[PDB]
């Protein structure tokens, strides 16, 4: 994926 | 949410990217450190997922020369290594 998108996923688990 | 205080060394690094406080929740130390890495470019341009930071000071506070964002886990166990408990 674009950095953006795989850097997203760490949100997730928060 | 959870309020956490990074360590001097951190938090310099999140304010050149123009963090403003002294404490932060996690997403907004997550978005400081990703504009971070982003705006100075250390991550592979081919391939997105592995940052490289042997020459930056992210190197010298996460004690590696690279990782990789799928590793979420790694991630969350290097930036708890740098936050004050
Ligand atoms: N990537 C497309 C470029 C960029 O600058 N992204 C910044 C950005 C865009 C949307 C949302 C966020 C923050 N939200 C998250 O999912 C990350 N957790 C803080 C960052």
């Amino acid at each position: 994926l674009t950095f953006d998108q795989y850097w997203a996923q760490l949100d997730s688990a928060a | 949410e959870t309020l956490v205080r990074p360590k001097p060394e951190l938090l310099k690094l999140l304010k050149s990217v123009g963090a403003q406080k002294d404490t932060y929740t996690m997403k907004e130390v997550l978005f400081y450190l990703g504009q971070y890495i982003m705006t100075k470019r250390l991550y592979d341009e081919k391939q997105q997922h592995i940052v490289y930071c042997s020459n930056d000071l992210l190197g010298d506070l996460f004690g590696v020369p690279s990782f990789s964002v799928k590793e979420h886990r790694k991630i969350y166990t290097m930036i708890y290594r740098n936050l004050v408990v």
